């Protein structure tokens, strides 16, 4: 009922929370700073305000370090093997969205700073579909906080 | 902005009547306005008037 393999899962789960969502907050910051080191050669004036998508980003890989460091400290070597799925779902259910929050915000905000420079209305355009991007990484965030606070609940 | 650069001072010309009245800030006379209300207060006006020459 809580075998010595439990906290391999729990341990892989610890891992893919961070792991994930760093390949995305890494995909977002890759095309983000592509997008802003070439629209902002000849548009310097309007640089601090591109670095939105890089920041929405990060918040991508904060969100699979809390989640990361609350599965670390339930961690234990005789824990059940309940606990330990239920830690690698929480570890995947941020890390594989994230991953996909980090692939939008990259994408859209790639886009949106290639034009922005050319309308200046497009800035409240891009930051208004990065927060529906980055409520993807949120969700994942939620679900990820709702299964690791049932992972020790009723637990023999 | 950002999508230019500027360093060096840069103008508009403007002309108008001389009866006009801003809807901006009704109540004001366009050479007032100019001075006080017109970006924050900071834009200096400098006279360009310039008189009547022989029209055709």
């Amino acid at each position: 009922l809580c075998p010595v393999y439990a906290p391999f899962f729990g341990a892989i789960g610890c891992a893919s929370a961070i792991i994930f969502t760093s390949l995305g907050a890494a995909y977002g910051t890759a095309k983000s700073g592509v997008g802003i080191c070439a629209t902002c050669v000849l548009r310097p004036d309007l640089l601090f305000k591109n670095i939105v998508p890089v920041i929405m980003a990060g918040i991508i890989a904060i969100y699979g370090l809390v989640v990361s460091v609350l599965v670390c400290y339930s961690l234990g070597q005789k824990q059940a093997l309940y606990t330990g799925f239920i830690q690698l779902g929480a570890g995947l259910s941020v890390g594989l969205s994230g991953l996909a929050a980090g692939f939008a915000i990259g994408i859209v905000g790639d886009a949106g700073v290639r034009g922005s420079s050319q309308q200046p209305r497009l800035f409240v355009g891009m930051i208004l579909i990065l927060i529906f991007a980055e409520v993807l990484g949120l969700y994942g965030l939620i679900v990820a906080l709702l299964l690791n606070s049932r992972a020790t609940q009723d637990v023999v | 902005m950002a999508t230019a650069l500027y360093t060096a001072n840069d103008f508009i010309l403007i002309s108008l009547p001389q009866n006009a009245q801003p809807v901006t800030a009704p109540g004001s006379k366009t050479d007032s306005w100019f001075n006080e209300t017109l970006i924050g207060g900071r834009a200096f006006v400098s006279d360009f008037k310039i008189p009547e020459f022989k029209i055709g």
